[PDB]
């Protein structure tokens, strides 16, 4: 004899239906908009006669049950746990079941895997017809229930400024099953006060949102202050249910669709250099069937001191032709989609969550893929013995110095750009010949894709 | 009038010597039917190299050993020893492909046949081109 | 200039020197065309590319009218013209076809500004209507031999169709025992004539138009759709066995097609709700098929 | 380094892309609801396999650009100009491009042509597959832009009582082109204060709206006090864009549809003689397939003394 | 691995040793297949269940391209390759077919990563475009004899189609008198060749590919759709009578197909608004049919 | 029905040539139809994404075609 | 035809394994393909079972080659039950999708070899694939 209120609901995400412990189940902090259920299909058989005194009667049959629908919203709350000292988001298994179809392994390098610097999610291993399989456990007041064999259909993230960073999850399950007995003690599995304090120490505010967009075909970085946006991770999962005329049926298995990583970004038109107006004019002047943009949406902002942040990186993105949104202040919309280099390659994009992002950390996350792996920032090329010039028929094996000293990729390539008076090899042994009386240049760039420039103007002469 | 097929992709086997032989045959279409006579490979040498990329400054993975088997029958063999196969296997890309984890991309290769002599013109000719793949083996 | 709208038209059938303007016309469809003799004389001398085409005949036209039932029952003249014998307001299907050639009549399709298309040597070749839960309508099909464009015409000011008859649910009986669970009663009547092409060498360099035709057969048919209903286990009245001779009548408040003796074939479909379908034709020695036309109050 | 506000937009209507003068371009006084833009089409190519370890990847291609959409609302503001002393509406070339497909000639007798008494627009010469061709020039603050080769699709007029007489224009253009340099000095071409005073002297109030309806088959004039209404001039213009798989395409030409002049008029039922009730009862008693009515909607009212009216 | 997208493709036609890359391609469709000889040798000894199927021939491919008109008029080469004689920018339909065999050419369908499909021994068998209220486009239809997969290919970097021509309303004239109320002018040109199968016993245990073909006929045709419009009562210019010989031209701002003498057959449809339909073919002794290709400014 | 996929330039395994005899099996977790020797004919369609279509019949001397029915756990 | 070197071996737990390869040389010049068997002279086969293809992978086991009936071409590859147990020890705990008894144990390939039959070491790989252990119940 009791009424059940929605405010007392508690959600646990599990990968096992028995043997529930702290590594298989954790509570998911949900909000008011939580919803779940399961709909049923039916049919009416009616006789349609034409004569006088016709039969006017119907009949209903239950024929099938639809896939269970569930949805809830959670705050993006990166933090570091005391047990492992690795940055982790509380709803990490949701990210894993969204990202890959293999067993969860935070020590690995695919799907949801963490580190001493940041928590990372990449979609390099999502080529599966059935992604990682969860079981949502619902606790309303006293009664228990759960959805059997769920799959993460999508994860909506709305960049709504003057609001907190939040993600909305949606998915489907085979069947919603009400449980009379307690599966596991929610007091122990549920998050305790210490980790709650640690989490609430780190919040992501959508207002402090910087965006980094670069045209890979022209090497043009734009300065676009955002007004509002959203990006989605969608699986297009469809649940199959068998058709049996004699008995009602529930869905039996599913099949993932096409993985889509789209987005939409609204901003005001700026007349300044490399502003929104320049991007819009370039996009509507080129009129190209395909675009290669690098988009790095950085929720929570970038700062020298440690700040929480959630970052979406699209290496090779596709940007639609923008349109002007006539409001009281003129604006625009930059709708993009992260496409892979090859269809069966994955790597459409990745995400990095942490409560400790210095600007260098997010920079090397963007250019190297991991916040811990350092990346080169600047280069000044060095000759063989501090030499400033060269004469005809003389070698010059030039070297390189890089910063920082702990960058993972310390190598560079070699090229000649301005002038035709010398040639360089893979190692850097520049070679010249006679009849070389012009000023020639030499260049070097790193192999990690940082975008670092090494230049030197050597004054090659005809000799004494 | 038909097309040529200069682009050929080779697949080598790890821990096993790779041997490819090419036959050059003279052809003609006339009143009498197609007359074919083997091309006499005298002063004809081959030379092939493999790099991990097309772009300038690419690392040279290895180079092919060239030999002429039979000049009268116009047969030349282009191959590499097992040690070169291991060298290329070490330098191959680590990215695997599902449905066949064996094959990995090793790089690009070219073959030039040339005839160098005092009376001969300094003429080279890129007979083929393409990419080199590796079938990883476990034995040895 | 003057465009020609279908909605702004008037169809008048000219029979016996009187114009039968058939109002209450839901929709009509017609076409005109010519026959060509196109041969390509490719020779070893000249493998030509240009054909030798001459227009020498008018392809017979196929006009279809959809006419609502009316209170003045002008539409029964289509049964009258198609060959049925008349007694009062009931049309009989004669045991034998009366004449070799059908009853020929002309038809006009009037439009504004003295525009007209004149179909000649027409005969009614098909009449079928479905008694159903929608308003009944009989689609007549006539075939013409010669079509022409004329300036003045015949317009049926007086002879016209009245108001459409109100809907009334159909019901099919055996003697006086109703047949339960009716769905759609469709009746079909035909006069399957054939054109006698007499194009001869005296018509060379001239356009030929069909003029004479003969009746291959007349028939009355009906397809009845029911729901498979049984009242008893091993019922005798309602089953799937064929019925060699049984009196049938497809009755309405304004029309009643009577088969004094009928040959019924049944067909069961295992659909969402089981449906049986009849195929009713009159027997060999059956009395003439009746078609009564009741205007109002029977 | 500046933000652009919608309130500083100024719209000029032109028939020429060069040699802009006061007879080819004039400013059009627009309102808050002004809007313009151009949308683009795309496509996603997705592989749909069935086996285990399926490929889950998509790819987007820009394939075509849609026709540019523009719309704005203007007040019906008849007046007489000092230069020609003939009554003219400031957005007269819009009316011309709506009415006829020939070159503008106010001295003529078809399309938009004026007089010493009134400005008139008739649709007696709109039998053209491509009506008079305009170029909308948009000036937001400092930056310029324009829509190339526009056509007046329709003109919505809403008879909303207790409101001012207003007309809403809509149309399509081949392509929206942003201009970096000033095409013409907006200070000179834009309307000056004298003509602004002359215009604001004349306003059309939708409240003072008399309607004159007469049944031509019976010679019966009705007295119907209106409650609210609207009439439209529609061209049903459709813009054609070519389909090329290798390159994105913009519309190349258009074709006018069927010219429709419809309307809708709401009024209360009146029991008086020749009222709304009589018209309704006559119309539902006759039940005729075709009607011949004479309708003369007079915005601004009729008076013995001089008053503005449309 | 490498998937093959239709949108990421390039179609190059190889003729006379030069590559004609046909850009401005709206859509193309093609298929490849093989012919089998599958017999089941059921005997009284063994009533077998396993057939004896051997692949011995390549079924000819049917490639269809839809190409937009362009300012450089590369698309007129399809008329040139199909057999029309050329003078300036106008293509004539010859009185007689010039040669027994059609003009053969090869075609490539390029894709990324050196992937290609090589159609050989092709000939243009159909070209038809509809001048209407939508942007004109000519659908060409070629038939191949042998298809193959090749690594390197021919890519038409220079010879390419320019910008698509802007739309312009069609208009059909008689001499210089316009024909009112045009709806859709559709033109059709064909080279109805036939493959000469010469599969013999020397090709046993080998895959056979068609190589040679002969031209059965060439023709130029056009179907014109109008609205039935009459200006006078009993008009002589506009009616339904056939016209043995009349000069016709279906003109546009960029193309004009001319019939010096035409054989017109008319067909009236009593639709919502009456429509007449013409069937225009050149006469026996008519001068060659003209097809002019105006890029810009005529 | 497959998608036209090639892994190499001038590939030998995946192409359009007919295969007189090749062992094929269309396998599932609960059923597996086996052709000990199959006659495969290929057909390429230049659709939105290129698709190849096989036509698999057993050869003349092929062993009997298998159809396994696995209820659960094979 | 083409190439079919890739075939997967399913070895049984607690049972010794032995495979019998009838080497053959079919030629399809004549319509009834020639059934000539290759003659096994100066031939040795070598095969190791190694988990994963990455370099430095531990050698799970090694095949034991047997050459018998050289005239008619047949040959045998086998390994003792102790080798089977060593293979089954290191097999992964994840089971195959189609059969819940098999577990991936590693990769393999056998390499034929001619040792100076004509002063040439003409060694090429014969077959390849994955080795699957099938869990037994008897022991």
């Amino acid at each position: 004899m009791s009424l059940q209120l929605l405010r007392n609901t508690r959600i646990f995400v599990s990968t096992v239906k028995t043997g529930h412990n702290k590594t298989n189940t954790q509570e998911i902090l949900v909000q008011d908009d939580i919803s779940w259920g399961q709909d049923s299909n039916s049919t009416d058989i009616t006789v349609n006669e034409a004569g006088p005194r016709p039969t006017r009667g119907s009949k209903r049959f239950n024929d099938s049950l639809n896939a269970a629908e569930w949805s809830f919203s959670t705050y993006i709350l990166p933090y570091k746990d005391k047990n492992t000292s690795k940055q982790i988001v509380p709803d990490y298994m949701l990210w894993h079941a969204l990202s890959s179809g293999r067993a969860i392994n935070l020590e690995g390098t695919t799907g949801a895997h963490n580190n001493a610097t940041n928590f990372m999610v990449n979609f390099k291993d999502n080529s599966y017809h059935e992604l990682a399989m969860l079981h949502i456990y619902i606790l309303t007041d006293k009664t228990w229930s759960y959805i059997d064999s769920c799959q993460i259909n999508q994860a909506e993230v709305n960049v709504d400024i003057e609001d907190i960073g939040r993600v909305t999850w949606s998915g489907n399950g085979n069947q919603l099953i009400p449980l009379d007995e307690q599966p596991f003690d929610p007091d122990q599995i549920g998050i305790d006060d210490e980790t709650y304090m640690t989490i609430q120490g780190s919040y992501i505010k959508n207002k402090l949102t910087i965006l980094k967009i670069k045209d890979m075909d022209t090497n043009k970085s734009y300065d676009i202050p955002i007004t509002g946006g959203t990006f989605t991770i969608n699986n297009n999962i469809t649940y199959l249910t068998p058709n049996v005329m004699s008995r009602v049926t529930i869905p039996i298995g599913s099949f993932t669709g096409a993985f889509e990583l789209t987005g939409s970004l609204t901003a005001y038109l700026n007349d300044k250099s490399l502003g929104s107006m320049e991007l819009y004019k370039d996009l509507i002047k080129t009129l190209k069937v395909v675009n290669r943009f690098e988009i790095a949406l950085v929720l929570g902002g970038e700062y020298d001191d440690e700040r929480p942040a959630a970052i979406l990186v699209a290496k090779q993105a596709h940007v639609n032709i923008p349109t002007i949104e006539t409001d009281d202040v003129l604006g625009t919309s930059v709708e993009f989609k992260a496409i892979p280099s090859d269809l069966d390659a994955g790597d459409e994009g990745y995400l990095g969550f942490s409560s400790k992002y210095t600007r260098t950390t997010i920079n090397n996350l963007i250019v190297n893929g991991d916040g811990a792996t350092d990346a080169v920032t600047a280069i000044t090329v060095k000759s063989a013995g501090n030499v400033t010039t060269l004469n005809r028929s003389a070698t010059l094996q030039m070297s390189v110095e890089v910063t920082p000293s702990s960058a993972r990729n310390k190598e560079v390539t070699w090229a000649i750009t301005a002038g035709d008076a010398a040639t360089i090899n893979a190692t850097g042994l520049l070679r010249a010949d006679a009849s070389k009386t012009g000023a020639v240049t030499v260049e070097a760039t790193a192999k990690d894709g940082s975008g670092v420039k090494g230049t030197k103007v050597i004054t090659v002469t005809a000799g004494g | 009038m038909s097309t040529e097929n200069r682009v050929i992709d080779l697949v080598v086997d790890e821990n096993v010597p790779y041997g490819l032989l090419m036959q050059f045959m003279d052809v003609d279409d006339s009143v009498y039917p197609s007359t074919s006579k083997p091309v006499d490979l005298t002063d004809f040498s081959l030379r092939g190299s493999i790099k991990s990329s097309l772009e300038d400054g690419a690392e040279t993975v290895a180079s092919f050993t060239t030999a002429i088997v039979d000049a009268a029958q116009g047969v030349a063999s282009i191959s590499l020893p097992v040690s070169a196969v291991t060298t290329i296997a070490s330098k191959a890309s680590k990215e695997r492909d599902r449905y066949n984890p064996r094959q990995r991309l090793a790089g690009y290769y070219d073959v030039i046949i040339t005839r160098t002599a005092v009376g001969s013109a300094a003429s080279s000719f890129r007979i083929m081109e393409g990419k080199v793949y590796i079938s990883d083996g476990v034995t040895q | 200039m003057f465009y020609s709208l279908m909605r702004e038209s008037k169809i008048v059938i000219e029979y016996d020197g009187r114009g039968y303007h058939f109002d209450a016309l839901s929709n009509y469809d017609a076409s005109t065309s010519f026959q060509e003799f196109k041969t390509l004389r490719r020779t070893i001398h000249n493998r030509t590319n240009y054909a030798d085409s001459i227009i020498n005949a008018q392809d017979p036209s196929s006009i279809s009218l959809a006419i609502n039932f009316s209170t003045t029952l002008i539409e029964s003249n289509f049964f009258d013209w198609m060959g049925f014998t008349r007694e009062g307001n009931s049309l009989f299907l004669p045991r034998n076809t009366p004449n070799i050639e059908p009853i020929m009549f002309n038809m006009y399709i009037i439009n504004h500004n003295n525009s007209c298309i004149y179909f000649e040597n027409c005969y009614v070749s098909t009449v079928d209507f479905s008694l159903d839960k929608s308003i009944p309508i009989l689609n007549v099909g006539i075939e013409s031999g010669k079509f022409s464009e004329v300036s003045t015409f015949r317009d049926g000011y007086t002879i016209t169709q009245g108001e459409v008859l109100p809907y009334s649910a159909p019901a099919v009986y055996t003697n006086s025992s109703p047949l339960p669970a009716l769905i759609s009663a469709s009746m079909s009547f035909q006069q399957q004539c054939s054109w006698r092409e007499d194009r001869n060498i005296f018509d060379i360099n001239k356009i030929y138009t069909n003029k004479r035709a003969y009746v291959n057969e007349m028939n009355a048919s009906a397809t009845l759709a029911f729901y498979y209903v049984k009242r008893l286990v091993g019922d005798k009245f309602l089953n799937l066995d064929p019925e060699t001779r049984t009196p049938l009548i497809i009755k309405n408040k304004y029309v009643s097609i009577t088969f004094p003796l009928a040959r019924i074939s049944k067909r069961l479909n295992f659909s969402d709700l089981y449906q049986v379908e009849y195929d009713v034709i009159p027997t060999a020695d059956s009395d003439p098929v009746e078609i009564n036309f009741f205007g109002e109050r029977k």
